């Protein structure tokens, strides 16, 4: 998750197998015109 | 006024009573008003 001039973007990856070993790149999910301040999450 | 119709207390709305015999210039116009915003911003909506 980041959010940078004014755009928030998701970034995901998904695998079938504490954590493993090996290289994973991950593609991009989904960006968002949303342009709110954000500190916390949960 | 105590909550009642009289003198000096007149309830605040008026009907129109719209016919198809009144003159040109009488019959309800059909107004809509589009504002939009001149800023810098992530301008969501665009045209074709």
């Amino acid at each position: 998750f980041k959010n940078i001039d004014g755009y928030f973007k998701i970034y995901s990856k998904h695998t079938p197998i504490d954590l493993p070993q090996g290289f994973s790149a991950l593609e991009p999910l989904v960006d968002l015109p949303i342009g709110i301040n954000i500190t916390r999450f949960q | 006024c105590n909550g009642v119709a009289g003198f000096n207390c007149y309830f605040p709305l008026r009907s129109y009573s719209f016919r198809p015999t009144y003159g040109v210039g009488h019959q309800p116009y059909r107004v809509v008003v589009l504002s939009f915003e001149l800023l810098h911003a992530p301008a969501t909506v665009c045209g074709p």
